[PDB]
């Protein structure tokens, strides 16, 4: 009720990021939101004396026909102060990525009830373009706590840990976890109870409430479940040259992961100048090498460790067919998870859609563990990227990401 | 007298950390200065400015300017100092409308807004920092001094100022009437609708109604300006548009200036002469940059140049956008990396037109760049229309498919349908994803010396064919790509290339159809004569068999 002081960083002006074309449907679902939002008082028309900008646009979230205001304040997070006065972050609870069922809740309309510091307000500036540029684009900024600015949390947090508390006090073994406009709830429950609980928890909000638009829905995770890509070689009776030296090279691959790798009695194999077709005998000598290589290869990598200070970054490589490896590492070659993806849904004959739910499957994964969003190389032409992946996004936050221009040859070993 | 709702005024601010402006005022004639005493004192009297004491300590420059081929002198307040210490404002006229997204109108009037621009007042918290002064006949008396009262014309605010506070004032106008459109540029008002005409003239006498409730006047004696309308390069009637005419010099030696000016007037036409090239006309601009120097045509650019006169022979018109129908994009293929299209709603009536040109790089394809030119279009589309078209696309459906399915990126192209008009978009060459029986094993390498340039590429194969070449002027890459050629070079039509070089597989890998590297292009131009090419990567230096042979061949 009463404004938390905010500020930018020391020499540092607020956001000008231009606002990306839309579509449309999306410039009508945004009208319809904001005059609603503005006769509610969260929004406020603003006049040309505010130059800042931040881009906006709207989704359907998961399994919903309703439109999703989504503001993209990236560029207004990294210039927003680090919020530390009253704690100096919220240690990640590391229990959170091995309950049996996490639920994702968009608790984000509870920040429309707090107002927004006075001055910090113009730098939440946003404009819905028009058509062909006809009328003057509509410009707004907000007067509460907006939906994907990474203040709302922070200043939300003595409000939201104060609704909490009967749940909490009930439910000990429950994790709940709040990022950006998420809330995640994990429990081991049967999902009958799990679900349940999850309704209960709707409630305590509801209650405080007295709508929520999004507040109904859940997004049902199983981390327990969540499955690695170790490295594995080929067991055959029938080794050809060229098998061979794609093991040799996989190996020599595998090398800069794991010290002790070796390749030269594998290598000794194709001594001569063969056919790739023909088919070489193993030796003893190479068969006990690859033996040690396999048993090198069931252990964990060697100072591999995750540093908050660090970034995240994750890199994905398309196998074809629907599949789709990831790393996500800080260091090189030292990776803190690797995965593999099939499932791409209602994409089998678009390549950029099954991309895009990679990412946001990825980045989800790296809230659970770490409690941030890594950094994406993508594999995909920045051009092909940006026109198109506003129309498969469905979460409320946005990664950071760059493009992969040039082939790596480490898709093959991770086929 | 009837009371009139005053303009909010919109609060400015100076530059964080920046003073207003204290500029001397230069010496000045006594015929001028007389001629500002009297400008000014009808400015005064009109509310404009007002006379202001010693106290004020900012200044800013007034000259007097002879209006030509006249004895009335003009005033001009230079305010590029105070512009240089006031906050930056949103401007709203960045992104212009491209008339292929207009709307077709039966009525279009015009209506003069000039005088509501000094209805507009300036932050009366700003107004000290506008001051400026006349000098004194014969510098015996203290200067004249004034501030401004209303947006200063040169002033960097008064753009911004005055058309957010026209939108403000028309907004409920054009809310409660959406069957007409308002557009505002300069000091003028343009209203369209498809009323019949007396309606029409009812909606803009109500316009006129509506603004006097701020009290701004509009001429009653209509506006000349009628359709057609010149306005941003281009012509706009009632039911089509142009661009101005393009007219193409005739000239017996060309500058760098000359061709630059050659290329705006060839792109501004591009939308929508169909057809337009600019790459060789702009391959002679390339690093240079003396707008004097001349430059020798090439008979290439003598030829898009003529072809480029016959496109421009006569006039040709756009239609607008009917939204209750499709819109339809279709591309072809140019040549030289240069793409066209053509964008329209019923056949042969287009909306407007373009190109597209390929990106610089190292190599590239046709399908690359169609696709590319698929998301141009695209984000234009978005802009104009707020949709995406249907394309026509040269290229066969069962092309695209085998494209996107091996391409190591995702990609993707919206829907679309296949237009059979050549030349044809097609993949020249695909390799094969396993080893081919019964085909000759080429381990193939080369090695360069940093220092004498000299290198030897080369190949060993499991039938005991071999060779080795030896090269000058080369480095380690050329060499690994020199080898490749080679195994293509000797082996029959289905072959297995085994290579160590990253380089090469990161270009092959990357399906290049062309290259600014001659060697990579005839690289291409053998892949392309092959039935089967499967290419293995190994690594160097690993006692792998054939690789390490031919390694040692060449390293010698
Ligand atoms: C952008 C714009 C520039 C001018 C005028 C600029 C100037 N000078 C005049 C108008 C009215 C508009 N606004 C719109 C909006 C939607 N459809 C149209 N169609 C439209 C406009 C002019 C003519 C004509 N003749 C025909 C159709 N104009
Ligand atoms: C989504 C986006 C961004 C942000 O990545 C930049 N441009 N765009 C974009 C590109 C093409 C469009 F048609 C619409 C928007
Ligand atoms: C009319 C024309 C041409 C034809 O040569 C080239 N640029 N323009 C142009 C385009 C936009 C303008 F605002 C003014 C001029
Ligand atoms: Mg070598």
């Amino acid at each position: 009720i009463e404004t938390v002081p905010v500020k930018l960083k020391p020499g540092m002006d607020g956001p000008k990021v231009k606002q990306w074309p839309l579509t449309e449907e999306k410039i009508k679902a945004l009208v319809e939101i904001c005059t609603e939002m503005e006769k509610e008082g969260k929004i406020s028309k603003i006049g040309p004396e505010n130059p800042y900008n931040t881009p906006v646009f709207a989704i359907k979230k998961k399994d919903s026909t309703k439109w999703r205001k989504l503001v993209d304040f990236r560029e207004l997070n990294k210039r927003t102060q680090d919020f530390w006065e009253v704690q100096l972050g919220i240690p990640h609870p590391a229990g959170l990525k091995k309950k049996k069922s996490v639920t994702v809740l968009d608790v984000g309309d509870a920040y429309f009830s707090v107002p927004l510091d006075e001055d910090f307000r113009k730098y939440t500036a946003f404009t819905i373009p028009s058509i062909n540029n006809e009328t003057p684009g509509i410009r707004y900024q907000y007067n509460v706590l907006p939906q994907g600015w990474k203040g709302s949390p922070a200043i939300f947090q003595s409000s939201m840990t104060k609704i909490l508390e009967p749940f909490k006090k009930q439910n000990p073994d429950i994790v709940i976890y709040q990022y950006m406009d998420d809330l995640y709830v994990g429990s081991d429950l049967e999902i009958g109870q799990h679900r349940t609980k999850i309704e209960e928890l709707r409630q305590h909000l509801l209650r405080w409430g007295l709508e929520p638009p999004f507040l109904w829905m859940g997004y049902e995770l199983h981390p327990d479940k969540w499955t690695v890509q170790p490295i594995v070689l080929p067991e055959k009776d029938s080794w050809t040259v060229n098998d061979i030296q794609k093991l040799v090279g996989k190996l020599n691959w595998a090398s800069q992961i794991y010290p002790g790798i070796k390749v030269r009695q594998l290598s000794k194999l194709l001594r001569g100048t063969k056919a790739l077709t023909e088919v070489i005998p193993l030796t003893e000598e190479a068969e006990l090498e690859l033996a040690e290589n396999r048993e090198i290869l069931k252990e964990p990598v060697h100072g591999v460790y995750y540093d908050p200070s660090k970034d995240l970054i994750a890199e994905i490589q398309k196998q074809g067919q629907g599949q789709w490896t990831y790393q996500i590492y800080q260091e090189p070659f030292k990776n803190l998870k690797t995965g593999k993806y099939a499932r791409m849904r209602g994409a089998h004959t678009n390549d950029v859609k099954q991309l895009t739910e990679a990412v946001q499957k990825i980045t989800t994964e790296s809230i659970v563990i770490w409690g941030k969003t890594p950094k994406f190389k993508l594999p995909i032409q920045k051009e092909t990227w940006e026109t198109w992946w506003t129309e498969y996004w469905q979460a409320t936050w946005i990664p950071e990401w760059e493009f992969v221009n040039t082939p790596p040859l480490v898709k093959l070993w991770y086929q | 007298m009837v009371p009139i709702s005053p303009i909010e005024t919109v609060p400015v601010k100076l530059k964080p950390g920046m003073d207003g402006p204290k500029v001397k005022q230069w010496p000045l004639t006594e015929e001028k200065i007389k001629a500002l005493v009297e400008i000014c004192t009808e400015m005064e009297k009109e509310g404009k400015i007002s006379k202001i004491g010693p106290e004020n300590p900012y200044n800013t420059p007034v000259f007097a300017i002879k209006k030509k081929d006249s004895t009335k002198w003009r005033k001009l307040v230079d305010f590029r100092e105070l512009n240089k210490r006031t906050q930056d404002f949103w401007e709203v006229q960045l992104g212009i409308p491209h008339p292929a997204g207009l709307k077709k109108k039966k009525s279009v009037t015009v209506l003069d807004v000039g005088d509501a621009y000094f209805s507009v007042p300036l932050d009366e918290d700003f107004r000290k920092y506008t001051a400026f002064t006349i000098p004194s006949i014969n510098n015996e008396t203290p200067g004249i001094r004034y501030q401004y009262n209303v947006l200063p014309q040169g002033w960097k605010g008064s753009p911004a100022i005055f058309q957010s506070s026209m939108t403000k004032i028309l907004e409920p106008f054009a809310a409660q009437n959406p069957d007409i459109v308002i557009y505002q540029y300069m000091d003028d008002l343009y209203v369209g609708s498809d009323l019949e005409i007396g309606q029409h003239r009812t909606k803009i006498e109500e316009l006129r109604q509506h603004l006097l409730r701020w009290g701004l006047t509009t001429p009653d004696k209509k506006h000349q300006k009628e359709p057609p309308f010149l306005w941003m390069g281009y012509e706009l009637h009632p039911d089509k548009w142009t661009v101005q005419p393009i007219v193409l010099p005739e000239k017996d030696s060309w500058t760098v200036n000359d061709i630059q000016k050659l290329v705006g007037k060839l792109n501004w036409a591009s939308q929508i002469y169909p057809g337009i090239k600019v790459r060789q006309l702009s391959k002679l601009l390339r690093g240079t940059k003396a707008l004097t120097e001349v430059i020798p045509l090439t008979e290439e650019a003598e030829l898009e140049l003529a072809e480029n006169r016959e496109i421009l022979k006569e006039p040709v018109h756009g239609v607008y956008y009917d939204p209750s129908k499709d819109l339809i994009a279709e591309i072809q293929k140019q040549g030289q990396g240069q793409w066209t299209y053509q964008i329209y709603q019923e056949p042969f009536k287009n909306l407007k037109t373009g190109k597209y040109a390929r990106m610089r790089g190292a190599h590239t394809n046709d399908v690359k760049q169609l696709t590319e030119a698929v998301q141009k279009i695209t984000t234009e589309s978005i802009v104009i229309w707020g949709k995406t078209p249907k394309f026509k696309l040269p290229i066969q459906k069962e092309t695209w498919e085998t494209w996107w399915t091996e391409y190591w990126q995702a990609t993707w192209i919206p829907e679309w349908e296949f237009v059979n008009t050549p030349p044809l978009v097609k993949l020249w060459y695909q390799l094969e994803k396993e080893p081919i029986v019964g085909a000759e094993t080429f381990y193939v390498d080369g090695a360069a010396n940093r220092e004498t340039k000299l290198g030897k590429a080369g190949y060993v194969t499991n039938k005991g064919r071999q060779k080795v070449v030896p090269l000058t002027n080369t480095t380690n890459q050329k060499t690994e790509l020199q080898a490749i050629y080679l195994a293509l070079q000797d082996s029959g039509l289905e072959v297995n290339i085994v290579t160590d070089s990253q380089y090469a597989l990161g270009i092959i890998q990357a399906q290049p159809d062309k290259s600014e590297s001659e060697l990579v292009n005839q690289i291409i131009e053998q892949l392309i004569k092959k039935e089967k090419v499967y290419l293995a990567w190994v690594p160097a230096h690993k006692g792998i068999g054939g690789n390490e042979q031919v390694d040692k061949l060449v390293s010698a």
